[PDB]
RNA sequence: GGAUAGUGGCCUACCAUGGUUUCAACGGGUAACGGGGAAUAAGGGUUCGAUUCCGGAGAGGGAGCCUGAGAAACGGCUACCA
RNA sequence: GCGGUAAUUCCAGCUCCAAUAGCGUAUAUUAAAGUUGUUGCAGUUAAAAAGCUCGUAGUUGAACUUUGGGCCCGGUUGGCCGGUCGGAUUUCCAACGGGGCCUCCUUCUGGCUAACCUUGAGCUUGGCGAACCAGGACUUUUACUUUGAAAAAAUUAGAGUGUUCAAAGCAGGCGUAUUGCUCGAAUAUAUUAGCAUGGAAUAAUAGAAUAGGACGUUUGGUUCUAUUUUGUUGGUUUCUAGGACCAUCGUAAUGAUUAAUAGGGACGGUCGGGGGCAUCAGUAUUCAAUUGUCAGAGGUGAAAUUCUUGGAUUUAUUGAAGACUAACUACUGCGAAAGCAUUUGCCAAGGACGUUUUCAUUAAUCAAGAACGAAAGUUAGGGGAUCGAAGAUGAUCAGAUACCGUCGUAGUCUUAACCAUAAACUAUGCCGACUAGGGAUCGGGUGGUGUUUUUUUAAUGACCCACUCGGCACCUUACGAGAAAUCAAAGUCUUUGGGUUCUGGGGGGAGUAUGGUCGCAAGGCUGAAACUUAAAGGAAUUG
């Protein structure tokens, strides 16, 4: 079945991308999703995206530009700690200049650079770049 | 493509698609108030009826359950509800 | 989907958006809950309950008319079955089909049906237990599924 | 899913499948079960004695045709029978007979080295006098 | 209850039938004393650690015991085995 | 690989080259090895998807519940002013997320009573307990992460510093060197488990559903404990003080998340060579009886074995046996696969569909454990018409114990019980998601003054058009993949992570040996090593 919510959105926001569209749809539209666009749109890669809901669980359509490159989940989500954050960047990162590696934390939804400026750590959700 | 309004296609469109693979599902079917021949005992009834159903009054037939919508008795009169 | 079986099939129901209906309604559900408890002296079960008042009368569903399910609603009267409706259908289906085999040796077909039958009765008795709905260490076996049909 | 479970809570079924699929590698089958000390007359060591039985006439394989000049040799700390090349051109000379000869393998790990047919040893040392400063004239054997 | 410097099936009498186990018991192998550490490694790792330090065991194999705060001691004793 | 009479490859001379007080060899081990693969392998064809399905353990598993508090900076939506003639602005009430700084918490018995309504004339006598404490009854439990203490020394990285440099070592350095002075001998790392501590996103866990549910300034009562005082110490008491329990009057918007293009189930109309049992038919084949007629007929590349004037073949008439189920029959149907086609009845089952019905996460995949599993085969019967492993012959041939011709037993058929294999192939595990166009078809459905037949005329049924859900498939192209062949899956993989099961690690030895285990047996399942050695293709290209 259906194991992950935002495997499956964030499947379809890539393959939208590589066929050079403009939206997709995405369901059925977790809380992690929203958090985890709403850190996307923060740093200019998707921009504007709606929530239509239905009564059931909700869905999302999402407007696309060309400035993403890939946007994926990392599974499981494993425990990365405030010294091990480095490894992760160096690995799924195409640079150390740009790219953002999201990763939950106690404190919400943040990137890896908002981490290291807050200096907590959590667990891992995923990467866009 | 690779431009498209998915928040707000035509109706036209909305119309063929399928009552689960629509923007939001709903039922295509409806609630049918059908007038029994000789007494008025308005009542009402389900286009998917599934059952024979009949009134009280004399309960002879109002319907028969089918495959698709139910198809109501040949002299009575129906008006959409 | 399928469990027990290769199919994919997505045929089910489609509830209406809005979550009260249906703006052309009769008396509302005083009489409503009067109708269903009186289906149910008569011993059917709330799917024909559904049925039933869903075409014959109009309603599109007993869970906006009144705030409570038909099961709730038969529950709280004091109606609701030993075993839920649903465990009840596995049940008698794997009566039926074990009555065939004892007639019919050879048909592995029956055979082959009958195990997976039972695997969705096991499945639920497990399911059941949990919940609390059904007392533990309750087992179906062949030997009193008979008499537990009726 | 690539195959192999990605739980969090899967690091045994990985660790044990791991264990399963090491043995399909030579070195790993080798170093556990202890073969080299079981067999491959050695103790798994490098070097061994033994007392010189005869001369051979061993013949080139494909293609190659000469004749190779190796000796029967039986260990001393184990009795076991191996047959062992004498490399130098002329170096026959020197083996002659019953004399006590040390061997060392041929570079392959185990297996015979050349068109030589299922030698894996060579002499390196015949009467303890360095068999190589034979040839090159360098010292003398010992009398007896 | 005995015994120990003490807790404790450590031992004894009676009583109950328990305790461990696919989350790998129990059994078998180890060319296994265990660690601090060593070699090689982008990162993850692999292999080794008899051996200068820490802990444990042994004085040819077992067993037993005197003295003494402290030994089941072995450059202490007694017996059997070799 | 060189060497079989011109060896740049041996043995030497000459010359040259690498490291150089060191260089080589043997074995082991590390990197190379993305050839162990968690990061990060492969499984259509090269090795490898168990024949298929079920399902405890294990792993994974839809969505849903308010955001410490302040102080500034700057954005996006709004908001009069439109003061420009339907375009934009600032001193603005708000929300939302960004950046920098400082960044109540469950109560009571008591104190400092504190921050003090405290104010005495412009420094005075009197506020509410954690801001500091002793005790009180309650306390939903976790995983995770931050920070802190602990993780001996040597060793590791690393600060300083004269062994003359360096490996080292922890020394040393500075003066009038007459009396002496002084810096050092750091720091870091140290997984996991335990302890203390902050956060509380993510992933679990529990509560209020025939309410024995909560608050309770209240009202009867039951029970227990207990200090200072009554004049002393004990034995009895009252209220008071403190638990706990029990019932109604008294308060609450009293208390159940969606209903997953998840799953189970229900219902209605269908559908299909799905299964089991009974029943029926067809022509054919063989045989047989009766009849006419004649001498050949059979077979083959050619023949021959063979049957024939006692009538072979052929014709005609009738009958029996056992098996099969043609043509219809196709890139069509059903089934988990193996498989399944004459007819009718009975029995049970099933996918898809439709559904404004029901339950509510029951789910995905699965060690161990199992159901079924073609053909051949085994045991015991029945049957034994066809064909027919062995065999007898006739050929063929140099041989022929083969291919071909004529016969021919076990079997083919069935009942009962075993067997567990197949190139059991889509050589493609299962579940879920998204990514390009096109037509055809099967089942169900939807709509359409569409066509036809009935009662010109209705309903139906059968066709036509458009669409849809599910299914067996096909066509085009590659933005994508691949090693190519090719592939809408074998795509979404160095931009490497949806879940899960199984299998593989050069070719052989070898599916052998051995030990278990199942079987009556044949054999199945499980399953090595010693030893051997650079040598066959998945795929394409040219000949
Ligand atoms: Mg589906
Ligand atoms: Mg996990
Ligand atoms: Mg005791
Ligand atoms: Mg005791
Ligand atoms: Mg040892
Ligand atoms: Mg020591
Ligand atoms: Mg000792
Ligand atoms: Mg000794
Ligand atoms: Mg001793
Ligand atoms: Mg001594
Ligand atoms: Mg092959
Ligand atoms: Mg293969
Ligand atoms: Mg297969
Ligand atoms: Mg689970
Ligand atoms: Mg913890
Ligand atoms: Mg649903
Ligand atoms: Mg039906
Ligand atoms: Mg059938
Ligand atoms: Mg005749
Ligand atoms: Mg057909
Ligand atoms: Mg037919
Ligand atoms: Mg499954
Ligand atoms: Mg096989
Ligand atoms: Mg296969
Ligand atoms: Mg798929
Ligand atoms: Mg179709
Ligand atoms: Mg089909
Ligand atoms: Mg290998
Ligand atoms: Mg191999
Ligand atoms: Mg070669
Ligand atoms: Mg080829």
């Amino acid at each position: 079945t259906r194991s992950s919510v935002l495997a499956d959105a964030l499947n379809a926001i890539n393959n939208a991308e590589k066929t050079g569209k403009r939206q997709v749809l995405i369901r059925p539209s977790s809380k992690v999703i929203i958090k985890f666009l709403q850190v996307m749109q923060k740093h200019g890669y998707i921009g504007e995206f709606e929530y239509i809901d239905d009564h059931r669980s909700g869905k999302i359509v999402v407007q696309l530009n060309g400035r993403l490159n890939k946007c994926g989940v990392i599974s499981p989500r494993f425990n990365v700690k405030i010294g091990d954050i480095e490894k992760w960047t160096a690995n799924l990162l195409p640079a150390r200049q740009f790219g953002y590696v999201i990763l939950t934390t106690s404190a919400g939804i943040m990137d890896h650079e908002e981490a290291r400026r807050k200096h907590v750590s959590g667990k891992i959700l995923g990467f866009v770049y | 493509v690779l431009v498209q309004d998915l928040l707000h296609p035509t109706a036209a469109s909305e119309a063929r698609k399928h009552k689960l693979k629509t923007l939001v599902q709903g039922p295509r079917s409806y609630f049918l108030d059908v007038k029994c021949p000789g007494c008025l005992n308005i009542t009402t009834v389900f286009s998917h009826a599934q059952t024979a159903v009949t009134c009280e009054s004399c309960s002879t037939i109002l319907c028969t359950p089918t495959g698709g919508k139910a198809k109501l008795s040949e002299g009575t009169s129906f008006r959409r509800k | 989907g399928r469990m027990h079986s290769a199919g994919k099939g997505i045929s089910s129901s489609a509830i209406p958006y809005s979550r009260n209906a249906p703006a052309w309604f009769k008396l509302s559900s005083e009489s409503v809950i009067e109708q269903i408890v009186k289906y149910a002296r008569k011993g059917l079960t709330p799917s024909q309950i559904g049925v039933l008042l869903r075409d014959a009368h109009g309603v599109t569903q007993a869970r906006v008319i009144t705030g409570n399910k038909i099961m709730r609603i038969l529950k709280s009267n004091g109606l609701a079955p030993e075993i839920p409706e649903d465990l009840y259908y596995l049940i008698k289906k794997a009566v039926s089909v074990r009555k065939h085999l004892e007639r019919n040796r050879k048909d592995k077909d029956a055979k082959f049906r009958l195990i997976l039958i039972e695997s969705r009765i096991h499945r639920l008795a497990r399911y059941y237990r949990t919940v609390a709905v059904l007392p533990p260490n309750w087992k179906y076996e062949s030997a009193t599924a008979s008499a537990l049909v009726n | 899913g690539k195959g192999k479970p990605r739980g969090l809570n899967s690091a045994r079924k990985l660790r044990v499948h791991r264990r399963n699929n090491r043995w399909a590698e030579n070195n790993y089958k080798k170093r556990l079960l202890g073969t080299a000390f079981k067999s491959s007359p050695f103790g798994g060591s490098s070097h061994a004695k033994g007392i010189v039985l005869e001369k051979l006439g061993i013949e080139s394989k494909q293609p190659n045709s000469a004749i190779r000049k190796c000796v029967r040799v039986q260990l001393i700390k184990n009795g076991k029978k191996v047959t062992a090349f004498v490399p130098n051109d002329g170096c026959l000379n020197f083996v002659d007979e019953n004399d006590e000869v040390l061997l060392a393998g041929f570079g392959r790990k185990g297996k015979a080295k050349g068109d030589i047919p299922g030698v894996r040893f060579k002499v390196v040392k015949v009467s303890g006098v360095s068999l190589l400063a034979l040839w090159k004239e360098k010292k003398e054997k010992p009398r007896s």
